[PDB]
């Protein structure tokens, strides 16, 4: 899955203008992907909160 | 969730499971090693109802459940049931997922392979624990007890281990696996209470007798004079309240049950009992070892909480032991919880950070790895 | 005062227009605009509530604090929300879950009296010695000394 | 106690949580921006020739693969809590249904009408 | 009358049939399980008249009719008469019928199985019901009562079932079925009123004595003290108005009839009474069940409307029960109607929507299907 999701650049046969543009394409992809990681981590913490609240609600009504 | 990626520790006996995180001074929770299942046909609808209940759920809903123990005298024979007990332990009481923490489990080394192999496999494959370590009960008991040398008497629900350790080393030729345990003491008490007019033959009844034993029984340092009086007088009987409000009184039977540990013939076992077995483990060690073990008999596990047991054991060993020498018993309050406490201590030692199986070594080698990495 | 203002704030435009149109049945025309209390049972039914005769009388028994014999329009909305709870949207469990988490500073799964007081004093509204406890005892349906997540959702349904 | 004191305080109580929740969102945006600056640092591509630009490209290939490996594991963790929430929520619903399910309704009216 | 295909519910006993639609908390109407027939030769013509009368028609024209009850001790012996009663119930008075609605029936756990088979056949082939379910009366009482646990005394017209339920499950080994019900209590009353000079033999008379019982009788918490005064003083007597303007004055017979519940020997039955019977349903369950059943004695069905029954039952069980234990009794206003009400609750529960036998499964299997699909 990760091999399918990761982006790959042409490198060895490219000239300087082509390399500047290709380096830029992954940089923005990485940047956007790091942003998703940050938001997913925050979602995880908010969902963990709901999990412990729910674990107590089960015991409180049982 | 914790302030460190501390190992989680779970001490799974044939009786109860003690669990918490490494570095604490107590398990966070204790569960019966029980998975319960309904033995009745449902009549009402929309009642919830599980296929099986575990731990404390199994005990709280026991009125209509058959209660089974996945562990047989120290060996897990039902690992699907232990996985459910563990999931409950880790996620509902400790509130920590093992995926982010190493886990330490315990067994006697006398255990015939399957327990350490399956314990390692469950944590690596159903819980995805990053690391594992199966520990020695004698080691754990000595750390908890403040000793490096002595004999661990862990007379709990399953099997008595009676393993001697000198300067941190095992003396394995002197370890005597003994088929005399707290579970047998319960069965004996169910039968003698039946003679008194209070039959105990079902699961609920077995749990009641175990509760009676734990709260009313004692061994006595002098059982002969104690029974001469207890069997003659109601003044030595203690009342126990049964779940339905009925009352049972128990007299010499109160100690008669624990006495089995010194009188194993009571349950049909061909044995000298725990005091002689301990003595023989001392005897089987070299002559320059024997004196250090006589002076350091260490109580652990269960049944070691009976009144008169530290004195009963020290006096029986003293009687078997040579003169001049001082025979002594160490019986810490960390009794019954000592294997778990030792797990917390061991998991956390800097000299034990290389003893952990990682979840890499495990997959390259498979569960047989436990025989190369743990002991 | 503020209960009457709040009932107005909580009713939507497509609802308050029906409430005043139906409630105006309380004046016969060419009178004094009194708007009497005996007509409350009729309007509960005109607006879609389906009360029994006992319920019609209870709505009447709960109005007329000053003995005037009348019901005002804002007073009507207050009496209706206590009979037929036509709030504005009333939010959702997801919205209150995220808000619940803000009062639960220690992430304990409940709002105790100290958190309840800090959050309210922080609004600028003066909190007195008997306040806070008065809300805790309203949300705390099980009498456990705190308002938990489930209790919170019941407690604030219809709150803006 | 008058309904207006009780309603206004629970109203004010929810309004302060809303302000605090708006702050939680702003704090997350602030932290995400800082996290991005350090997690995905900018490329010093200007002024570089062929070999130097190729090294940046190769480093980025390794970095994009690593950001997806970690993203995937985090995504899986978010997913795991969602699944447990759905399961815990249903257990709660059934425990509570037992309290009101069988007895709460608008009944026995035609009983008098007839 | 109705705008939805809600399930219909009917509680069919040897007394009356309570009926209405699911979602209500009361029957819409009550239909006496009666078919009336003239016992006289007609002389006038152009008088209307029926070949047979049912339900309330049968009672309204009873002056010259003999009134028969198609159900005996919970069993329909005459189902042709029940079809006429049901046709009236559904099409004339409730204005609903199985033809356009699924139907739930209420039954005892040990009701002869052939009786459900016949009712199942009738609702599917005579009334064309799209689906069916036959529910346990104890279940229905527990839903109506807000419980999942308790001993349900369903006090029928011809039989009392007495079944313990725990956590929604049947505990059938502790069922203490008793051949004593409201119709037998009526028999005792008419015999003792006969002794006072008011024989009740013929149909009109049979209906009057049943009506006397329902309006004048009670059990009281203490029979012997109630009798010491009732047998000694006119202040305990009540005059009941008979249809022709005459009255009957009744003294301690007012409580001796109801007392048969505690004293079945009054009608020749070899039984210790309903409190002993309830006691055994609790006492024969495991001790970890017993505490919850002692706390949940559930009165349902008829005869529970007798003043003092809640106190008479709680005190007798407490006397039979172990000490310390708390004995509690449930006796809600939803009495006599709680079985029907539970039927409404069950038929409408979302958890029960897949519990219905469809008129597909029915024709493939035939009427015996009720024995596999319901209970
Ligand atoms: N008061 C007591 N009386 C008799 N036996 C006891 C008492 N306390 C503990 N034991 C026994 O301890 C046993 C549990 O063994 P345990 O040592 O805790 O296993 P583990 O070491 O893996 O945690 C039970 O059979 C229990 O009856
Ligand atoms: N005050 C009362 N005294 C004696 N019996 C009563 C009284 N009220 C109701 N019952 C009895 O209730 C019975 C009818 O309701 P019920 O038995 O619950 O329906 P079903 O027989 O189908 O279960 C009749 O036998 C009636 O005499």
């Amino acid at each position: 899955i990760l091999a399918e999701r990761r982006k790959v650049l042409a490198i060895d046969h490219l000239n300087e203008d082509q390399l500047r543009e290709k380096a830029k394409e992954l940089w923005q992809s990485i940047y956007n992907l790091e942003a998703e990681k940050f938001d997913l981590q925050e979602k995880f913490k908010q969902q963990k909160y709901e999990i412990n609240v729910l674990r107590n609600r089960i015991n409180d009504n049982q | 969730d914790e302030d460190e990626t501390t190992a989680l520790v779970c001490d799974n006996g044939s009786g109860l499971v003690k669990a918490g995180f490494a570095g604490d001074d107590a398990p966070r929770a204790v569960f019966p090693s029980i998975v319960g299942r309904p033995r009745h046909q449902g009549v009402m609808v929309g009642m919830g109802q599980k296929d099986s209940y575990v731990g404390d759920e199994a005990q709280s809903k026991r009125g209509i459940l058959t209660l089974k123990y996945p562990i047989e005298h120290g060996i897990i024979t039902n690992w699907d049931d232990m996985e459910k007990i563990w999931h409950h332990t880790f996620y509902n009481e400790l509130r920590v997922a093992p995926e982010e923490h190493p886990t330490l489990l315990t067994e006697a080394p006398l255990n015939p392979k399957a327990n350490r192999e399956k314990m390692t496999q469950i944590m690596f494959e159903t819980f995805n624990v990053p690391a594992m370590y199966v520990a020695i009960q004698a080691v754990l008991s000595l750390y908890a007890s403040g000793r490096t040398t002595g004999i661990v008497l862990d007379s709990g629900d399953g099997v008595t281990h009676n393993v001697p350790i000198y300067e941190g080393y095992a003396l394995p030729h002197a370890i005597m696996r003994l088929d005399l345990a707290g579970r047998d003491l319960t069965d004996y008490l169910m039968k003698i209470l039946t003679e008194r007019g209070y039959s105990f033959v079902t699961t609920a009844e077995r749990e009641i007798v175990r509760d009676i034993k734990e709260k009313l029984c004692y061994v006595a340092l002098d059982f002969e004079n104690e029974m001469a009086t207890a069997a003659s007088s109601s003044s030595l009987e203690k009342s126990y309240e049964l779940p339905d409000g009925q009352v049972i009184t128990i007299g010499n039977e109160r100690f008669r049950c624990p006495e089995t540990l010194f009188q194993p013939s009571f349950i049909g076992m061909e044995s000298a009992g725990i005091h002689e077995t301990t003595y023989n483990s001392i005897m089987k060690c070299d002559i320059d070892i024997r004196k250090d073990l006589y002076a350091n008999n260490v109580m652990s596990g269960g049944t070691t909480m009976y009144p008169g047991i530290a004195d009963r054991m020290q006096k029986e060993i003293t009687a078997l032991a040579p003169s001049t020498m001082k025979i002594k018993i160490i019986a810490p309050p960390e009794r019954k919880y000592s294997v778990w406490i030792g797990g917390s201590i061991l998991a956390s030692l800097s000299t034990f950070q290389q003893m952990w199986i990682t979840k890499q070594e495990y997959d390259e080698a498979g569960p047989s790895i436990v025989h190369r990495k743990c002991f | 005062d503020d209960i009457y203002k709040a009932a107005v704030e909580q009713l939507t435009e497509e609802q308050k227009n029906e409430f005043k149109a139906a409630f105006d049945i309380f004046v016969l025309g060419a009178e004094d605009g009194c708007i009497s209390t005996k007509e409350l049972g009729k309007v509960m039914r005109m607006l879609g509530q389906n009360p029994t005769p006992e319920e019609l009388q209870e709505m009447i028994d709960e109005v007329d604090e000053d003995g005037s014999g009348t019901v005002d329009f804002d007073e009507f909305l207050v009496m209706m929300v206590r009979c037929m709870k036509d709030d504005s949207k009333g939010k959702s469990e997801e919205e209150l879950s995220d808000l619940f988490r803000m009062f639960d500073k220690n992430a304990d799964g409940y709002i105790d009296l100290d958190e309840l007081k800090i959050m309210l004093q922080a609004t600028g509204e003066t909190i007195t010695e008997d306040d806070i406890e008065e809300l805790m005892k309203d949300g705390d349906k099980n009498n456990d000394g705190r308002i938990d997540y489930d209790e919170f959702l019941e407690f604030m349904k219809g709150v803006e | 106690i008058s309904a207006s004191r009780k309603l206004q305080l629970k109203t004010l109580l929810l309004q302060i949580a809303k302000q605090e929740l708006e702050r939680e969102a702003e704090e997350r945006r602030g932290e995400k921006g800082r996290a991005l600056s350090t997690r995905c640092q900018p490329l010093e591509l200007a002024g570089l020739g062929f070999a130097e630009l190729q090294d940046l490209c190769r480093q980025l290939h390794a970095r994009v693969d690593k950001v997806d490996e970690e993203r995937y594991d985090i995504e899986a963790k978010v997913t795991k809590n969602i699944t447990e929430i759905a399961d815990l929520t249903q257990k709660i619903f059934d425990l509570r249904g037992k309290f009101k399910r069988p007895t709460l309704r608008r009944v026995r009216i035609s009983a008098d009408a007839m």
